[PDB]
RNA sequence: UUAAUUGGAUUCAACGCCGGGAACCUCACCGGGGGCGACGGCAGGAUGAAGGCCAGGCUGAAGGUCUUGCCGGACGCGCCGAG
């Protein structure tokens, strides 16, 4: 069936399609890329590491070394 | 090298009804489309083909950051307001189908300084 | 200061130059557009000559 | 009108008729002032009594009731001063022309000065 | 041919009177009467936060409001019919009624 | 018209459209039965209502 | 840290607490745009006060204001008290 893919409604020919390894890989990458070329708010926060999907940040996702006063 | 949206040319994409373009769109759009527009956003359509057609030769400002964007407005700049400015968008193809606001941030990145007296449990 | 005026009124005759809105009764005066008759309270779209 | 208008004379029964029989009335009628008021009042019979005061300077709005007044029954009369004409019936100010539509218990005097006027000059 | 009454009273002893009369009327004439069924009793609970601002520990209030109820059958016969229309419930007594 | 500068919109849901019949706050409503009336109210008119507190 | 990241509470007896699960409203914060002075009196006001509008500019959008002229008739924040 045809919302059993991995890649329905292919952005550039329109079809559906399914990937595996590499060309899965450069797929993902290439998405990514095209977000951050138009200057779009996902891209700007995959290009600085900070969460996509409407997270709180004040308390959890800490990754670092503690800081004294 | 062209761009294509569902293997179809920017060209192709102007010669399309409103109902036909939807059915390309990701479903929040095609509902947002599917209920018809806000009257803003019927003004500020209003003022983009106006310009389209050769006339108002004045930059185009809105607060209608929720405006979807059309193959139609491609080749513009629009100043969409973020909270106390308007800021300047040029508008590309690959922008079809987003909303104007994902081009205006709103807040300002953060530079930590020094944590301050009471940060820890041992500077209060 | 006083807008009474252009119409027409000679020694003996009166007779308006701007007409009065057909919804309403006469007395009412459109304005001097000259595209259309602005007609001061309706409006109306006609392209008067 | 205004007094560099000649028209006719200065008859007192037109004065005592015109101002003395309009206090009794204010009470118990409606008054309109106003030049451009009365203009379509008098232009659609609105108005009953048009009491014309000759204040109005130049003959600009004034040269329309005279020129009007062929068209309709119109019973006019003339006020000679201005400043207690608002007095009569009205407000503490110069009035014009002060219309009466219906008023009570004063149509004998009214009716006699308007055909003296009718039988005086028309 | 039968006539269906209905009872809803916050106060017990009120519900208890007018039972007892509509009771005595069907039996100072000859008319069979189902007698008074009761219905269960509508329970309104309420529990509120008792501080006005947010300091303190938190302790609550527990209000509540009990309704009682009662049904009754009787067959229509004008002769009873009229003396039952004729009867005056307190104001704190609702009463319904109905022909099946 | 200048009187329109100061009317409001009129919203049917959301915390807006609901106000405290006897003191007019936002916020803290009680809802059940009926009842349009602030938590703070209901407190000190209660036993005016003919509830109790039995437990 | 920021234009603002509104405010109260700091041992038990502050920290899923203010019934506080805020997209608008709530809202008290930040950027911007409009509106409001019963009642006394002062300038002023039918030779018309105060107020309102078809179209088109300014504008995020707006008879808000301006351009263009049509409206209605007794009060009057341009001024001082007071609210
Ligand atoms: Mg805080
Ligand atoms: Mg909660
Ligand atoms: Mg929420
Ligand atoms: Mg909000
Ligand atoms: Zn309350």
């Amino acid at each position: 069936p045809r919302w059993a893919v991995n890649r329905p409604k292919d952005y550039e020919t329109g079809r559906d399609l399914h990937l595996i390894t590499a060309k899965l890989d450069m797929a993902i990458r290439e998405d990514i890329m095209r977000l951050r070329r138009i200057r779009a708010y996902r891209g700007i926060r995959h290009e600085l590491g900070l969460p996509v999907r409407g997270q709180r940040t004040r308390s959890n996702f800490r990754r670092g070394q503690t800081v004294g006063v | 090298k062209e761009f294509r949206y569902r293997g179809y040319t920017l060209e192709q994409l102007m010669n399309m009804s409103l109902e036909e373009l939807a059915k390309l769109l990701p479903a929040r759009q095609r509902r947002s489309l599917k209920r018809g527009l806000t009257p803003e956003q019927k003004k500020l359509l209003r003022k983009i083909r106006l310009a389209k057609k050769g006339k108002y030769n004045k930059p185009i400002r809105t607060h209608c950051r929720d405006m979807i964007v059309l193959p139609e407005m491609v080749g513009l700049t629009i100043y969409v307001h973020n909270g106390k400015e308007f800021v300047p968008v040029e508008i590309k193809p690959e922008m079809i189908g987003h909303y104007l606001g994902e081009f205006a941030p709103t807040r300002k990145r953060v530079q930590h300084g020094a944590p301050g007296i009471g940060a820890t449990r041992s500077s209060m | 200061g006083q807008k009474w005026k252009l119409y027409i009124v000679k020694d003996g005759k009166v007779i308006r130059k701007n007409k009065f809105c057909p919804r309403c009764g006469p007395g009412v005066f459109m304005a001097d557009h000259g595209d259309r008759w602005a007609c001061g309270r309706c409006g109306y779209t006609e392209w008067k000559k | 009108a205004k007094p560099s208008y000649v028209k006719f004379e200065v008859p007192k029964e037109l004065a005592e008729k015109a101002l003395q029989a309009v206090e009794i009335a204010r009470d118990t009628g409606k008054i309109r002032k106003g030049t451009n008021e009365t203009t379509k009042a008098v232009e659609r019979g609105q108005a009953k009594l048009v009491i014309i005061a000759e204040d109005v300077d130049p003959e600009e709005i004034v040269a329309h009731l005279p020129p009007l007044c062929e068209e309709k029954e119109i019973p006019y009369i003339y006020v000679p001063s201005k400043k207690e004409l608002g007095a009569a019936a009205g407000i503490e100010v110069a009035a014009a022309s002060v219309a009466i539509i219906e008023p009570g218990k004063a149509r004998d005097l009214v009716e006699e000065i308007a055909m003296k006027v009718r039988e005086l000059m028309k | 041919q039968k006539a269906r009454i209905k009872l809803a009273s916050t106060n017990v002893r009120s519900l208890e009177e007018v039972a007892n009369q509509i009771k005595q009327i069907a039996e100072r004439t000859g008319v069979r009467m189902s007698g008074p069924i009761p219905l269960p009793t509508k329970r309104i609970r309420i529990v509120t936060r008792k501080s006005p601002d947010g300091e303190g520990s938190a302790t609550f209030d527990r209000w509540e409001l009990r309704i009682h109820k009662r049904l009754i059958d009787i067959e229509a016969d004008e002769r009873a019919m009229r003396q039952i229309m004729r009867i005056r419930v307190p104001e704190d007594v609702t009463i319904e009624i109905e022909l099946i | 018209a200048k009187a329109d500068y100061n009317k409001r919109k009129p919203r049917k849901f959301g915390k807006g459209a609901r106000r405290c019949i006897r003191c007019g706050q936002y916020g803290p409503i009680i809802r059940i039965h009926g009842l349009m009336l602030c938590r703070h109210c209901f407190r000190e008119v209660a036993p005016k209502l003919g509830f109790r507190k039995y437990e």
